[PDB]
């Protein structure tokens, strides 16, 4: 992983990323393993986004269900 | 991006092979305005397609199509009459189908006719009618070719053919010695065995049966008050390179957006008018033969006048010795403009005339540019300049000028 | 709503048909149109859409015959008199004309008002 | 064999260009085009009108290269060249024969990077600007636009012409496009793709070797994102009467949606829900939509179309109508307006024919190099990626009925429109009168 990877590919990852398949996935996890490895000063900042999405983000394990607390008062 | 014909069960083929999602089916019959036996009849029987057939009515038809997701569309043309369809490839089969069932069986309601299909034409030809340019044209059509291609195209406002006409003449006209089928999806195999499976039951009838084109020459004169119009017309003998790049030689347009060009009409007209009168010159390739047009079109006639002048003058002189850098830039741009008309699935012109002829088509044909030696050209522009050439003016017929006046 | 009639499943037995023949002479005898010299198809109702646009697709010598036949009837009518019992409409010429065309316009909107109502059933 | 469908590679370089080629095999003509992200909406009032001054100059010559020397080295190698620019981005692109795209792609690099903006030049420009402005007014479709655009956003920069006034075109000085070629041209905002003949290593290398000396913006901006303040739908009516006209041109819209918006498709889907329709159309009896059927029933009018403009953080959604039916034009808007209001309770087969028809006709439409390369072009200057088919259609299957009717209740019931009407348009009721029909009170 030398050449940076382009800006198109690490943009709305958000939106994108329920819909987008596996092997997209496992592609752009195994890119940026293999980018992290040179010193951080000469990455961009969409990299830094993306990298952090990918760990601390919403998506994966901690994607707790949200309950509307309004019905629950309305609904009493 | 060529066509390479093919003859399964005794019916012509014409597949391509494109990275698409999309694919296309194209039926090419020979029932144009050339072959046509009374005013209209083409026309007319072009509109009758899709329509209500042996098996599915009109409304199925479209509804089914709708549902499908496809587009379903036609052409006549002043020598074939084309029926095509645009599909996702997942619904070839069905599309083919569907084509087949319409040139095969379909039948002929005179309902129908009175109530649908005359009014969607009357409503065409005054759209065409409205227009000027294309009057012009067709008229020039008229005036250089006698009979066959010089047939006006769509249905004179005083014509009305009957259903009966209309019937013997699809019967005698769909046969497969008659028509082509033409695919440019992503697979031609399947396309080729569907295909020759459903266009198979249409009976081997015979070929229509026309003259070779007679030439000839005159001139028409008609009035307007708005833009005024001029245009040079020289019948010539089927299509060769020679005239392909005569035609990007003349040129006319410009090749950068907001510019004035550096061709020979360009320069003729910015040296006469001052750039008051737009001069383009273009060539229609047919069966047998080939028209080379020069329109002058402006809105001032004494600008139009000294621009027509002129602009013979150039053609005149360009038959003295051609240098070879004008050669070279012809030659360059006018495989570019020949080569752009395959891009797009609809057929016109210059793929359909390429189409019909097998000896040479497109695979020899775009060789046979970079052969071309001034001489050549010379000889050509000489040849056309032998017999008299045709013109047709509109606007204010005081300042047009007359062919002896040029 | 529209005309009914068990018009056909007596006719999908032979022996009902043959049984109810005289019965159905003698109906149409008393009947008394084909006195004015008229024919059955000329009565039925033209106020709907459908047989305004029927009565436009019929061929122009139909469409000739039918507007004299109901003029006269009409000019009969005026006075209270009946043609002669030779100038009565024959049989061989009562025939249905106008059902066809009527049940092709029918089809027609059937088959857009099917088309109208649609469900997915996956 | 099969073949498969071509991918569209992305690179991007050290500034911050990025590159997106479509390459196919067997051709022999390629398109290349370098977008802008620069409108007419960065524009102020003082200086309004200078990108389309800048479109029609920048073909004048570089420092390197005068003018009559560039159209030749366009001319002797078989290439065409064309630009045109909207109100958020600016195109250029030139397709040539397969053998002519590098010196192609050199000319648009050395015409991009400078150019030499003489006063002569903008002189002699100044009056083709003032003839284009006069000869555009005479199309009917042009003014229409130009007046929804004028009356829905009015205050905003979104809500001017392109063009401009005719005194900021008459004032316009080279100071000004100077600066504003300084400030917008950007490498963080600019953008090159192509469909065609040439592969992506051939213009990686290109545009490595001339697109390598644009300076990046001083702040880190991402592409398309939004600038200025999100503009305020303001519902209002012109009217530019006029009686010699014998037809009435009208187009009526309400707010639309932003590129982002999460509900893209479904406002898409309930466009081709309204569906086209003209009387030439072979068959026009047949069509599935009501409101085509009232319409060509009744002789109410001549043709009428739906547009889903949209914009980086607004957009429209609404209809077109043109007629020669005097009289009766209360009746098309009411018949319009509540076939727009009954799509809160629509039914499924609706939706799915919608679906399929969506489906099939954002595919149908790229048949050419050009149309590929501006696709391309349009979809990264606009969002920031290209959307692959598999993830448009899996956008397009998730949508049903219960998803348009909610995004109709929340925008097609009962709120404020925007209407513009130019021609013999006296029959066309007042403002209360057409709002009215937006809602239905039998429910
Ligand atoms: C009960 C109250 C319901 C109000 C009725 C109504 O809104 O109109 C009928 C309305 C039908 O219109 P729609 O399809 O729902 O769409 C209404 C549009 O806004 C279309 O509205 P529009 O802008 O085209 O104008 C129509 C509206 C405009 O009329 C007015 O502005 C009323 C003016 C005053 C006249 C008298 C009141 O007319 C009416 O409300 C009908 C007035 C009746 C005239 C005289 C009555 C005589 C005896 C009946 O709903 C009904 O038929 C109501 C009953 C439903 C039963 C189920
Ligand atoms: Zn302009």
């Amino acid at each position: 992983g030398e050449a940076m990877i382009a800006r198109p590919r690490l943009v709305d990852l958000d939106k994108r990323w329920g819909i987008m398949s596996q092997e997209e996935k496992d592609g752009l996890i195994t890119d940026l393993y293999a980018r992290q490895k040179q010193p951080w000063t000469t990455l961009s900042i969409e990299e830094k986004k993306a990298a952090y999405w990918i760990a601390f983000g919403e998506h994966g394990p901690r994607a707790f269900s949200h309950i509307s607390q309004k019905t629950v008062f309305w609904g009493t | 991006i060529s066509y390479t014909p093919k003859k399964v069960e005794g019916v012509s083929f014409a597949g391509r092979e494109t990275p698409t999602a999309t694919g296309s089916l194209s039926v090419v019959i020979n029932a144009g305005s050339r072959y046509q036996p009374d005013a209209g009849v083409s026309h007319l029987l072009e509109k009758f397609a899709f329509k209500t057939t042996e098996e599915r009515s009109a409304l199925r038809i479209t509804r089914e199509s709708e549902l499908l997701g496809g587009q379903l569309s036609t052409q006549i043309t002043r020598e074939h009459i084309i029926l095509t369809a645009r599909f996702l490839n997942e619904y070839l089969e069905y599309y083919a189908r569907l084509l087949a069932e319409v040139v095969d069986a379909t039948k002929f309601l005179p309902f129908q006719l009175t109530e649908e299909v005359l009014p969607t034409a009357r409503i065409e030809s005054e759209l065409f009618r409205e227009d000027i340019l294309r009057v012009a044209m067709a008229k020039l059509h008229e005036k250089a070719f006698h009979r066959g291609i010089g047939n006006e195209v769509y249905l004179p406002a005083s014509a009305s053919p009957s259903i009966s006409e209309i019937k013997d003449f699809a019967s005698k006209a769909y046969v497969k010695s008659n028509f082509s089928v033409i695919s440019s999806g992503p697979d031609v195999q399947k396309a080729s065995d569907l295909c020759a499976k459903y266009f198979a039951v249409i009976p081997d009838g015979s070929p229509l049966k026309s003259a070779p084109t007679k030439i000839s020459s005159g001139e028409s004169r008609v009035y307007s008050k708005g833009t005024n119009y001029f245009c040079l017309g020289f019948p010539a003998p089927a299509a060769s390179p020679e005239l392909f790049v005569l035609s990007s030689i003349l040129g006319g347009d410009a090749a950068v957006k907001w510019s004035h060009g550096n061709t020979l009409l360009a320069k003729a007209a910015g040296t006469a008018s001052e750039y008051k009168a737009t001069a383009v010159a273009d060539l229609t390739p047919y069966s047998d033969a080939s028209l080379l047009s020069v329109v002058i079109s402006g809105s001032c006639p004494k600008a139009i006048k000294a621009t027509a002048s002129e602009s013979f003058k150039a053609l005149k002189s360009l038959s003295s010795n051609i240098p070879n850098d004008v050669v070279k830039s012809g030659i360059a741009m006018a495989k570019t403009k020949y080569l752009s008309a395959f891009e797009p699935v609809t057929l016109n012109a210059i793929s359909a005339s390429s189409l019909v002829s097998a000896s040479k088509g497109s695979d020899a044909f775009i060789s046979g540019f970079d052969k071309v030696t001034p001489a050549s050209i010379s000889k050509v522009v000489s040849s056309l300049l032998a017999k008299p050439a045709s013109t047709v003016a509109v606007g204010n017929l005081d300042v047009l000028p007359y062919y002896d006046e040029l | 709503m529209k005309p009914v009639s068990l018009a056909k499943y007596i006719q999908k037995s032979p022996f009902l048909t043959k049984l109810l023949l005289p019965i159905s002479n003698a109906y149409v005898h008393l009947s008394g149109y084909r006195k004015y010299g008229l024919r059955y198809d000329d009565l039925m109702l033209e106020e709907n859409d459908d047989t305004q646009k029927a009565l436009s697709r019929l061929p122009k010598m139909e469409s000739y015959d039918r507007v004299y036949r109901i003029r006269r009837a009409m000019q009969l009518s005026i006075e209270n008199k009946i043609l002669p019992k030779s100038e009565w409409t024959k049989p061989e010429e009562d025939y249905h004309y106008l059902r066809p065309v009527l049940a092709e316009v029918i089809a027609e909107r059937k088959e857009r008002e099917a088309f109208d109502a649609l469900i997915v059933k996956k | 064999a099969t073949t498969a469908l071509p991918k569209t590679e992305t690179t991007t370089l050290k500034n911050g260009l990025t590159v997106a080629t479509e390459h196919h095999p067997y051709a022999q003509t390629a398109t290349v085009l370098v977008g802008v992200d620069a409108g007419s909406r960065a524009e102020t009032a003082k200086n309004n009108g200078a990108a389309h001054f800048l479109e029609h100059l920048a073909f004048k010559g570089t420092k390197n290269r005068s003018q009559k020397a560039l159209e030749l080295e366009f001319e002797n190698t078989g290439a065409h060249l064309n630009a045109y620019t909207s109100r958020e981005q600016t195109v250029y692109y030139a397709h040539a024969f397969k053998n002519a795209v590098p010196n192609a792609v050199a000319v648009l690099a050395d015409i991009l990077t400078n150019s030499s903006i003489s006063a002569s030049a903008v002189e002699r420009e100044r009056q083709v600007i003032l003839r284009e402005q006069e000869e555009v007014d005479k199309m009917a479709d042009e003014v229409v636009f130009d007046h929804l655009h004028a009356t829905a956003y009015q205050g905003h920069p979104l809500g001017r012409t392109i063009l401009g006034p005719k005194e900021n075109i008459e004032s316009l000085t080279r100071e000004d496009l100077l600066q504003y070629i300084k400030d917008n041209y950007r490498s963080d905002r600019m953008i090159i793709s192509s469909a065609g003949s040439i592969s992506h290593e051939e213009l990686v290398k290109l545009a490595e070797k001339y697109f390598g000396h644009l300076e990046p913006s001083a702040e880190q901006l991402s592409l398309g994102a939004p600038r200025g303040l999100k503009p305020r739908f303001v519902g209002s009516e012109i009217r530019a009467r006029d009686d010699d006209s014998p037809t009435a041109n009208i187009a009526i819209a309400v707010e639309g949606m932003s590129w982002k918006h999460p509900d893209y498709f479904t406002a898409l889907v309930m466009q081709a829900i309204i569906g086209n329709w003209d009387r030439a159309m072979g068959a026009s009896p047949h069509l599935s939509s009501r409101l085509s059927t009232i319409v060509q029933q009744h002789q109410l009018a001549n043709s009428f179309m739906s547009f889903s403009t949209s914009y980086s953080d607004t957009g429209l959604w609404g209809i077109y109508l043109v007629t020669e039916n005097l009289g009766r034009i209360d009746d098309l808007v009411h018949f319009t307006l509540q076939n727009w209001a009954r799509l809160t309770v629509a039914t499924r087969a609706e939706v799915e024919r919608a679906k399929a028809q969506l489906r099939a006709s954002l595919l149908l439409s790229l048949d050419s190099t050009t149309a590929i390369a501006e696709d391309i072009g349009r979809q990264l200057l606009t969002t920031g990626r290209r959307m692959s088919p598999q993830e448009v259609d899996l956008r397009i299957g998730q949508i049903t009925e219960k998803d348009v009717a909610r995004v109709a209740s929340e925008m097609i019931w009962d709120k404020d429109i925007a209407v513009s009407a130019v021609g013999s348009i006296e029959g066309l009721l007042d403002y209360n009168r057409i709002r009215s029909s937006i809602s239905m009170n039998r429910w």
